């Protein structure tokens, strides 16, 4: 059993958007109601929208009625979410989820996706990355700290990862803050041995959608 | 109820 | 249905006892669903119909009917620093606001670093000063900036890390912003960082040109 979310992107206000959700065919995609739960980056969940087991019947929140239709299609097991009129306040992580356990009311999700973000702009910066390099300064004894500088990009988020996901421990990806510009900076450090550096390879993968930007930057040590 | 009788 | 959760922020030391407590709008009977739910995942279901566990550790309880129900952690372990929420079902399917649960440690000191600015930034005319602080405990910090020996004002942001599920210490963030040519007009920029762990405020600095 598992659910597999799709279809989330960056889009225009007034643009539509087609959410797809797979199960598992593990899972009795036909026996269960199918449920929309989204949540915006900063605040907690707001359920969506429901459809039946057989798609007879379906209910949506007050916030996305007469915008958003929902369909299943039982035998390709699959639920799709067609959202229209898309505006600022759409902006959120889509979950689909599933209560499995029968009773007179179900409603207890069980079950899960991973979710996909679905961000509704018209404004697109790339960013800009710099190398945060270990120094004489940023090496506290045996640790040495190095990083990258991700700013003046918008919208949110970057996902930024060190050496194509095979470091990941002890790394510290701060939230963004809003420069005065309008636009977003963070960085994204992370602790070494300082015997390592001449000896080891770090480079932050910074990864931007809305603007198709895709780097990978080499943080050299600045000896000093 | 959302979800079918078994 | 509306729902409500009280508090919003709770801090607690491993092994307290902590409990949670959810407000209906209008009186859902018995059909509740209490959910965990740490930044980095989906949440995760932990009892439902208001006192029925399937959240595997014992320690988590649930109670109430009508229109008050509450969560408990028998024993809190680091594992739980999370946002918890509450969901009636009764009357389709409505969530509460959710509540942060906070864990309280032992004094830890920040360890500082300081990055000055990179040659790629500079030949494009911004220079960006970086003070890191890592791994420390309470999140209170004073970070003040000082060019030339002289203290700044109005030019530095911050950012706080969440707190980390390992350890349960914080991180920040202090970034220094001038213009290129406002930065080749001084030496010396250090990073002076106050906090409970460090009795004497420690300084991270370098010598711009070296």
């Amino acid at each position: 059993e598992q659910l597999v979310e799709s279809g989330g992107g960056v889009v225009q206000p007034g643009r539509s958007l087609r959410l797809s959700c797979a199960a598992a065919s593990e899972f009795c995609f036909s026996c269960y109601g199918m449920h929309w739960v989204r949540q915006a980056p900063g605040k907690g969940l707001e359920w969506v929208a429901v459809i039946w087991h057989d798609g007879s019947n379906q209910h949506f929140a007050d916030s996305v009625k007469g915008r958003f239709t929902i369909s299943r299609d039982n035998s390709k097991n699959i639920m799709y979410l067609q959202m229209n009129s898309l505006r600022a306040e759409d902006t959120a992580v889509y979950y689909c989820a599933s209560a499995t356990r029968y009773d007179i009311l179900t409603g207890a999700f069980d079950y899960w996706g991973q979710g996909t973000l679905v961000t509704v702009v018209s404004r697109r910066l790339p960013p800009s990355v710099f190398p945060l390099a270990p120094s004489s300064k940023s090496t506290s004894g045996g640790t040495a700290a190095l990083g990258c500088l991700v700013k003046d990009y918008f919208p949110e988020p970057v996902t930024v990862s060190w050496n194509s996901g095979a470091l990941t421990s002890g790394v510290h990806t701060f939230p963004a803050v809003l420069q005065s510009s309008g636009l977003y900076s963070l960085s994204s450090v992370v602790t070494v041995p300082s015997s390592s550096l001449g000896t080891q390879t770090y480079i932050c993968n910074v990864n931007h959608k809305p603007s198709n930007t895709k780097v990978d930057k080499k943080v050299e040590p600045k000896s000093c | 109820n959302p979800n079918a009788n078994p | 249905i509306q729902m409500t959760q009280s508090p919003s922020t709770l801090s607690a030391s491993v092994g307290d006892r902590v409990t949670i407590t959810c407000r209906a709008s209008q009186s859902i009977s018995t059909w509740l669903a209490w959910y965990q739910q740490k930044p980095g995942k989906a949440p995760k279901l932990l009892i439902y119909k208001a006192s029925s566990l399937e959240g595997v550790p014992s320690r988590f309880s649930g109670s109430g009917s009508g229109t008050e129900f509450t969560l408990t952690i028998s024993s809190l372990q680091p594992d739980d620093f999370a946002t918890y929420y509450c969901q009636q079902y009764s009357r389709y399917w409505t969530f509460g606001q959710g509540t942060k649960v906070e864990i309280k440690r032992t004094v830890a000191a920040p360890s500082v670093f300081i990055f000055p600015p990179s040659d790629e930034q500079l030949k494009s005319g911004t220079a960006s000063v970086v003070c890191l602080l890592n791994n420390f405990y309470p999140r209170e910090a004073k970070v003040q900036w000082k060019v030339d020996n002289a203290l700044q004002s109005g030019n530095s942001q911050e950012s706080v890390t969440e707190q980390d599920s390992k350890d349960s210490t914080y991180s920040l963030s202090s970034t220094l912003t001038l213009s290129k040519a406002d930065y080749e007009k001084h030496k010396v920029y250090a990073c002076e960082v106050t906090h409970q762990g460090l009795s004497s405020p420690v300084t991270k600095s370098f010598n711009r040109g070296e």
